C-alpha cells in the first residue's frame, strides 16, 4: 500500500533547557484526523509590478497535532522545552527536525496538543528513485 | 445640506482664472483681525486694540480626467506663471483679484495613470497707485 | 465533447536556482473537483468619479492547484524554483506560462500544493475559428 | 407573461484598445441563477445630524456576469478592452451602456466571468405605460 | 385579529428634485417576509464611567424593504427624489415620514429595493387607548 | 420547581425626561427564548506580566429583551425615557436596577426591543440560606 496518505511513526525528544533532561525519541499518537503541514523554503517571495518579485528571509515551518503523552508534564509541550520530531508517512517520505521551538502556544484541555515548531531548514528523504539530487 | 432637494451644479460656481476654465475639487479660504492684545504687570486686567484687517488667502484643488490630461494641465501651468495678477471665480467666495504664489502638480505612471492633481495657493491682490501716496 | 468543463492535461517543467538542473516537463494531475483560475490583463482599473478610471501596473498570476509528485522535493513546489507550465481544456484551449513564480507560499500536508505563480504574459490559445486575431 | 423576473437577452459590443477592433453585438447567455443588478443614481447621501444629508460624485455602476463566449479572448471580458451592453428582461425594461470600463477584476476559471462596468450614465426604458417624463 | 405582527399597507409620495414633479401616494407590496424597521429617538447615549452618558446629535432612521412600481423609474427609488412614506400594521400603528432622503444606495436587480431612510423625526400613531399624551 | 432557569416576572418603571410624567410598574413578556444578562462587578480587570493585574472603573451593565406594550411609545424603549426595572427568575432570585439609561439604540421593527442598560449599581437578592452577607 503505497497510494494511502496517513501518518506511520511520530518520535519526539525532548530537551529541558531549565535542567538539560533529555528525554528518548518516545512516540506518539494523534488526536483526529488532520494531518500536519510542512513548509521547507526557507526564503519568501513577493509580488511587484510586471513580474518582478521581492524575496525575504522567512523560517521553515512545522505544525504537528500529536496526543500528549502522561508521562511527560503539559509545559515540555508547550513554550518550555526545545523539540526534535520526526515524521514518517504510509508511502516512504521521511522529514526531521531538529533544534526546533515552539511559538505562541495556545491553551489546551489536556490531551490534545498542537504545537507550531520553527528550524533552520528542514530535511525531506523521498521514497527509493527521486531525480532530483 | 438638508432635504434630498439640492443640487451643486446650481449653488457652486464655476471655477476659472484669467479666463480659462478648469475644474474644481475643494474650496478653502481664511480671514481675520490684527490685534494687539497686552497684559500688564501685576494687574488683573487685559487691554486689545483693533488695528487693521488682515489679508484673505484662498487654496483650491484641480482635477484633470478627460482624455490627454497632460496637454491640459501642462498647458494650464503656462496660466498660473504669467506675469502679474488677475481675476479669479472663486468657487464660493464669487469673482476676486487674485494672484497665485505656489502649485505643486502631483502624478504618477504606475500608482495613477489617468488623473493629474494640482494644489493651488492664492493671495488677495488689489491694485495700489505708484506714487505712494 | 466540448461543452464539458474540465482540465485535460497538466505540464510542469521546473528549474532548480541553485544549481541550474532541469526536469524535463512532467504530467500532473488534480488533487480535488476545483479548477484553475485566470487573469490575463496586465493593467488594472480603477473608479474615479463621473465614469473616469485609473491604470496601474499589476501583473498576470495563476492559481494551479495540483498533486504533488512523489519524484520531487517538496519544497521546489514552493518558492524554491522556477515553473513553467501549460494546461489544456477539454474544450481545446491552451493556457502557457514562462518564466514564472512561487508568491507566498502556505503550508501542506505533502500531497495537495495550490501554486500562485505570477508573469510578465500569459499566451492563451483559442479553439479554431476564433473572432480577434 | 410578464410578471416572471429574469433576463432575456444580454448584448455586448468589444472595441479593442490597442487596435480599434470593433466586433458586433454578440447574444450571450448567463452561468447561472443569479442577476445583473444596477445602480442609477449618480449621486450619493451621508447621513449628518439632525436630517440632513451631503451630496458625493459617486458614478453609475452594472454587475453583468456572463458566460464566456468560446470565440473571444479571455482578457478581452477583463479590463483590457472597452464594452457596450444591453439587458433585456422579460417584463420588458432594457438598460443600455456605453463606453463602459471594468474595474478590479477578479481570477476566472475560463468560463464564468463577472464584470463591474462603471459608466457616466446608464439609460432605462420602462415598460409602456409610465408615470415619470 | 390584534396581534399578528405585519404590515398592511405602505404608501409612498415621491417628489422630483430637478423637475418639481409629484406623484400620489402610490401603494406598494414588500418582496418577502422581512419587516421594516424603525427608530424614532434623536440622540444617542453613550457608556461614560460609574454609570455617566454622553448625548450624541444622530438622526431619526428607517428601513423600508418594497418591491418597485413597474411604472417609476428605478432611479427615483435611489437617491435622486424626496420620499414621503406610511406603513400601516395590523394592530393599527401607524408611522408617517416627511421631508425624508435616501442614504448609500446598493445595486437592486431590477424588482427589490431596500430603501434607507433619514428625516427629523418620525410620528407614531398608537392603537385607541394609549398611556403616554 | 426550583432547577427550572427562566423568568418569572418582569416589571419596568418608565420616566419621560421631559415632561416628568411617570407611569407606574407594568409587567411585561419575553419575546424569544433568550434569557437576560447581568455584570455586577463595577471594576475591570486587565492582564499585567507575571500575574499582575490592572484595575479600571468600567460600569454595571444589563440586558433586557422585552416585547414593547402597545400602550407605551416605541420612543420610552429607547434613549428617550429612564428605566427602572426588576427581574425575578423562577427559582427566586431578583434583580433591582433603578436610574437605568439605554445606549447606543438599534433599529426595531415595532415588536421585538433588546435594551442595554447601565447603572452604578445593581442589587442582588439570592434565596433563602445565602453564605456571603
Amino acid at each position: 500500500c503505497n497510494k494511502q496518505n496517513g501518518v506511520k511513526n511520530i518520535l519526539i525528544t525532548f530537551t529541558h533547557c531549565d535542567t538539560g533532561e533529555v528525554i528518548g525519541p518516545i512516540s506518539h499518537e494523534q488526536p483526529d484526523d488532520t494531518l500536519p503541514t510542512y513548509k521547507t523554503c526557507a526564503w519568501t517571495n513577493t509580488a511587484l509590478t510586471n513580474g518582478a518579485v521581492m524575496r525575504s528571509a522567512s523560517n521553515a515551518t512545522m505544525t504537528l497535532p500529536v496526543v500528549r503523552d502522561p508521562r511527560v508534564p503539559l509545559a515540555w509541550y508547550q513554550g518550555c522545552a526545545q523539540i526534535d520530531a520526526q515524521v514518517e508517512k504510509f508511502d516512504g517520505t521521511v522529514m526531521t527536525l531538529t533544534e526546533g521551538a515552539v511559538t505562541e502556544p495556545e491553551e489546551s484541555d489536556g490531551r490534545a496538543v498542537t504545537m507550531t515548531i520553527i528550524a533552520a531548514e528542514i530535511d525531506e528523504l523521498l521514497p527509493p528513485g527521486s531525480l532530483a539530487a | 445640506m438638508a432635504g434630498p432637494c439640492y443640487n451643486p451644479n446650481e449653488h457652486y460656481l464655476p471655477a476659472s482664472f484669467k479666463g480659462v476654465p478648469f475644474d474644481a475639487d475643494s474650496s478653502d479660504s481664511e480671514h481675520g483681525r490684527n490685534g494687539a492684545e497686552a497684559e500688564f504687570v501685576f494687574g488683573e486686567r487685559t487691554g486689545y486694540a483693533d488695528l487693521g484687517i488682515k489679508i484673505r488667502s484662498y487654496s483650491i484643488r484641480a482635477r484633470f480626467q478627460t482624455n490627454d490630461h497632460v496637454a491640459l494641465s501642462n498647458a494650464f501651468i503656462a496660466v498660473l506663471e504669467s506675469t502679474g495678477p488677475g481675476l479669479l471665480v472663486h468657487p464660493t467666495r464669487g469673482p476676486v483679484m487674485a494672484a497665485c504664489r505656489s502649485a505643486r502638480v502631483t502624478d504618477s505612471k504606475v500608482d495613477a495613470a489617468g488623473v493629474t492633481y494640482i494644489d493651488i495657493d492664492f493671495v488677495e491682490a488689489n491694485d495700489t497707485v505708484t506714487g505712494f501716496g
